[PDB]
C-alpha cells in the first residue's frame, strides 16, 4: 500500500481460511495507530469512586 | 413570671369558678420535684440518598 494511504488510517484485515480454525475462519487487522505506534495516548477517568457498591 | 420560681417548689393556682358552677375549680401545677444528659449524635446523609441526585 502506498505511504500516503497508511499515514491517513486505513484499517488492514487479513482473513485466512484453514481447516483447525473454529469457524473455519479468522482475520487480523492493522493500521497506522494500533500497530507498533511511536506515540501511546491513554486518558482514563475514573468517577465516583466511593460510590454504594454491594 | 421568672424561671426560678417554677424552678423552686412553689405551687401555682388557677381559680376559676362559673355562674352555673359556683364552686370555685382548682388547678394547682408545679413541676414534679422528684436525671441523665442527652448525647447528641449527629448522621449524616447516605450515599445512596445523593446517589440520587
Ligand atoms: C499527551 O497527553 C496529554 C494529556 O491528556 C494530551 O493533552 C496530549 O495531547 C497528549 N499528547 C499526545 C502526543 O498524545
Ligand atoms: C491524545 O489524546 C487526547 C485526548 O483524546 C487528544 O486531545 C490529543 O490530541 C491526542 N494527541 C494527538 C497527537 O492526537
Amino acid at each position: 500500500v502506498s505511504e500516503e494511504e497508511w499515514n491517513t488510517g486505513e484499517t488492514y484485515t487479513c482473513v485466512v481460511a484453514h481447516e483447525a480454525l473454529p469457524n473455519r475462519v479468522t482475520e487480523r487487522t492493522v493500521d497506522k495507530s494500533t500497530g507498533k505506534p511511536t506515540l501511546y495516548n491513554v486518558s482514563l477517568v475514573m468517577s465516583d469512586t466511593a460510590g454504594t457498591c454491594y | 413570671i421568672c424561671e426560678d420560681d417554677w424552678n423552686s417548689g412553689e405551687r401555682f393556682t388557677c381559680t376559676v369558678t362559673h355562674t352555673d358552677l359556683p364552686s370555685p375549680l382548682k388547678q394547682t401545677i408545679s413541676r414534679p420535684k422528684g436525671l441523665h444528659r442527652p448525647d447528641v449524635y449527629l448522621l449524616p446523609p447516605a450515599r445512596e440518598q445523593l446517589n440520587l441526585r
